RNA sequence: AGAGUGUAGCUUAAAAGCACCCAACUUACACUUAGGAGAUUCAAUUGACGCUCUGA
């Protein structure tokens, strides 16, 4: 049987920004700070605050506030880098900073003749080619950039085989170390997706079942 | 001169090549559990035992306990471990539900069936109540296997039981 | 060299007199109790989620290796082969504010 | 899930106070850390 | 007794194993001993995350040889915890590493370095 | 006057009693037995029993053990049984729920120590 | 479209027992102690609700 030999890849972005907390985690975190304070053992900061004003009361009867005030105003000096470049953009699907707290997945339109499918990015392999090397060739081909990804193993992640000439489709999983993603406004249709749009952009059984090996968290 | 074992040897099926891949008894208590289970099983060697030996109910019960755990004083009392149990409700409902099987155990332990009927076991369905008059104020009850003096049992007892003919025997 | 830093500093002995006062109320320990109860609920639901993910992904990769085995008997031998690029494998933890 | 190993407490008992001082190394990258004398921000030059 | 069928019913030393390179021979491949260093400016997040790693490893049937810690350094102080691991699969290398990646709290880094 | 099985000195528990109180704490349920040396369960009280289960909040806590101690003790006074032996493991001895169980039994009317054999 | 079907994770358990989670002792694990959440898909042995496999 003539097998249409197809390789692919599922690209991952590790979130640089941590996730926000649950309100239950808020009450638990506050509780752990309370009970953490309750079992501490004479910090010198309060020894240079509590007994010092006692001794000043003894001197007046016969600075920690400046340190806190300087720390407060210097806290007001450096503004935080905002964790949300996410709602202001709202349509920068091609951009790498679409989301910061979740994982982001590369996802590319392909126009065929018998089909016209929005596909998790593929490649075509040769029996001489290593499957890991198929995915390595898959990296710096379609995007046309200077990224830096990272694989883990020659183990695959998700396999889907469709026919109309036999075929098979192999899904690996890479991981972006860094990215010199030059000219992000490409002619290509790469879109970064958290999890939810993967059920939106990808309808059929060979594509509505990708999320069962996407690291959902 | 080896003779081969008659049935299966113990510690045969768990005997593998990778013990470190086998999860172990981390405790003393689990070994005591498994160990008692293996004690109760019939074996082929000589052992000590040879020589010295409907839907509405679950519905109303689930809604009943579900209503029981919902009250705040029950949870607050139970977590402060000052909650108790009314012994009387448990007594009367025990008289109703599973009491007969327990009176069957007490009649089997006291040898009432091997002696009274040559082993013909049965189940005391009727929650009988017998008590002897102790003067005029109080009265000594007869439960299954109690101690009662013959002074208390000098006069024939009061018998009350909730039922609808009957022949009673002592 | 067996030098560790679990040894306690000597200064934490003498002036242990700042907080001898630990008093609460009934409803404070009630809400604390409800945080521990519902937080064990929350954490248990979390490990149910993660166990579901390891089950799903692990069966996904085993099914994948089965299909790759039965569709290419010279690629499942090399799918098991390990990478020498995973000796110095690193990843730093996430942050808050992007550079 | 970057919040599991964050909900912590000092598991020792011979420990002093710690205070959630936001640290930046060089990159405008803030992390909550606990340090002596309740600082609010840090920068290593 | 040596001639009875119940001979050796009381033996137990085959049930206790009363007693490094990687094993990647032809089909069954596994890493050798590892080291996972956890460095943080916090005792709490490093210890607690080392707990979460250790309880994962016990919950996924992995030999965890040690879970010791390294001494700190005068700099701020940098804390380290070393949680050794020996023996994974091809799939289980990926699935095992992705969770440790996807569970880091705050700025605490990893290492899949091996022994020596 | 009757014999107790005197032997069994290398093995836990001792078989030297006439009646034993054996607590079986499962994951869900506390259970309490009163047995002979035969293993003939004389008197039981479990929380797997509708009469006792419905008056409880949770079938496993210290309240469950104090409850099953009251119920077990009342059930054993009416069986003509006044002396058990309770032999716990040294962690189950120092548990709160078994101290509460023993206090329930002793306050109930049962002495948890048998009289000696008269030779 | 057909086929296999079905108790919470597992059960030739019948509303159970192990699994599971938090809290405490432990660097940590483990033990132990205190707690927590649990289910027989809906109607009459039978049909129809949900899953898996084979189809287009």
């Amino acid at each position: 049987s003539p097998w249409r030999l197809l390789g692919a890849l599922c690209l991952q972005r590790p979130p640089v920004v941590s996730k926000p907390l649950t309100p239950l985690q808020e009450e638990m975190a506050s509780l752990l700070q309370q009970i953490e304070i309750e079992r501490s053992l004479y910090s010198d900061h309060e020894l240079r605050a509590l007994d010092e004003n006692q001794r000043l009361a003894k001197k007046k009867a016969d600075l920690a506030q400046d340190l806190e005030d300087m720390w407060e105003q210097k806290f007001l000096q450096f503004k935080l880098g905002a964790r949300i470049t996410e709602a202001d953009e709202k349509n920068d699907r091609t951009s790498l900073n679409r989301k910061l707290d979740r994982n982001l997945v590369l996802l590319v339109r392909e126009k065929f003749g018998d089909q016209d499918v929005w596909i998790l990015p593929q490649a075509e392999w040769q029996p001489g080619e290593t499957l890991r090397g198929t995915a390595e060739r898959t990296l710096a081909t379609l995007s046309e950039n200077n990224m830096e990804a990272k694989f883990l193993g020659n183990a695959p992640c998700g396999h889907y085989t469709f026919k109309f000439l036999g075929a098979k489709v192999f899904f690996f999983k890479a991981l972006l170390l860094t990215g010199d993603f030059s000219q992000a406004g490409n002619k290509g249709h790469h879109v970064w997706v958290t999890k939810d749009e993967l059920g939106d952009y990808l309808k059929p059984k060979y594509l509505a079942q990708v999320r069962r090996f996407v690291s959902d968290l | 001169r080896r003779t081969p074992p008659l049935g299966p040897m113990p510690n045969s099926d768990i005997d593998l090549s990778n013990l470190e891949r086998l999860e172990k008894y981390r405790s003393f208590d689990r070994y005591r559990r498994r160990a008692e289970q293996e004690a109760q099983a019939p074996h082929w060697w000589r052992t000590y035992r040879e020589y010295f030996g409907r839907t509405q109910q679950l519905l109303e019960r689930k809604q009943a306990i579900q209503e029981l755990r919902a009250n705040v004083e029950e949870e607050r009392a139970a977590r402060l471990r000052t909650a108790s149990v009314p012994l009387d409700a448990v007594r009367a409902e025990w008289e109703r539900t599973c009491g007969p099987y327990h009176k069957q155990r007490l009649a089997e332990y006291y040898g009432l069936y091997r002696d009274l009927f040559h082993g013909a076991t049965f189940v005391p369905r009727v929650p009988l109540h017998v008590a002897y008059a102790v003067g005029e104020d109080d009265l000594m009850p007869v439960y299954c296997g109690n101690e009662v003096t013959p002074t208390e049992a000098a006069q024939a007892p009061e018998v009350t039981y909730e039922a609808e003919l009957w022949t009673l025997l002592l | 060299i067996p030098i560790e830093d679990f040894i306690t500093p000597l200064k934490f002995l003498d002036k242990a007199r700042e907080r001898p006062q630990v008093e609460l109320t009934f409803e404070e320990t009630e809400r604390r109790a409800l945080l521990l109860k519902k937080w064990s609920l929350y954490k248990q639901q979390e490990r149910k989620m993660e166990r579901d993910t390891i089950r799903a992904m692990l069966e996904a990769q085993q099914e994948a290796l089965e299909e790759l085995q039965l569709e290419s008997p010279k690629l499942h031998a090399e799918a098991i082969k390990r990478d020498p690029n995973l000796f110095p494998f690193e990843k730093e933890g996430p942050h808050y504010t992007p550079p | 899930d970057s919040s599991r190993a964050s909900l912590t407490r000092v598991h020792r008992q011979a420990y002093a106070r710690l205070y959630p001082v936001l640290l930046v190394k060089q990159d405008g990258s803030t992390i909550h850390i606990r340090y002596r004398e309740p600082r609010r921000m840090l920068a290593m030059p | 007794y040596k001639t009875k069928p119940t001979h050796g019913i009381g033996k137990y030393k085959h049930l206790i194993k009363a007693e490094v390179r990687a094993i990647n021979l032809g089909t069954d491949y596994e890493y050798g001993v590892l080291n996972i260093h956890l460095t943080a400016y916090d005792m709490t997040l490093a210890e607690s995350y080392a707990q979460y790693v250790h309880n994962l490893c016990n919950s996924l049937s992995i030999k965890v040889e040690e879970s010791y810690a390294m001494p700190t350094k005068t700099i701020l102080t940098t804390h380290e915890r070393v949680v050794q691991i020996s023996g994974l699969s091809a799939t289980f290398a990926e699935i095992f590493l992705e969770i440790i990646q996807s569970s880091l709290p705050e700025g605490v880094r990893l290492s899949v370095k091996e022994h020596t | 006057v009757a014999r107790k099985e005197r032997g069994w000195r290398t093995v836990f528990p001792s078989r030297e009693f006439w009646h034993r109180l054996r607590v079986i704490r499962t994951q869900h349920h506390v259970e309490a037995l009163v047995e002979h040396q035969n293993g003939k369960v004389v008197v039981s009280a479990s929380t797997r029993e509708w009469a006792i289960k419905k008056h409880l909040y949770s079938t496993r806590n210290v309240v469950a053990c104090e409850s099953i101690g009251r119920v077990l003790a009342q059930r054993c006074l009416e069986a003509g049984i006044n002396f058990m032996v309770y032999q716990p493991t040294p962690w189950e001895a120092a548990s709160d729920s078994m101290k509460r169980l023993q206090s329930a039994m002793t306050e109930g009317g049962v002495v948890l120590r048998e009289p000696q054999r008269i030779y």
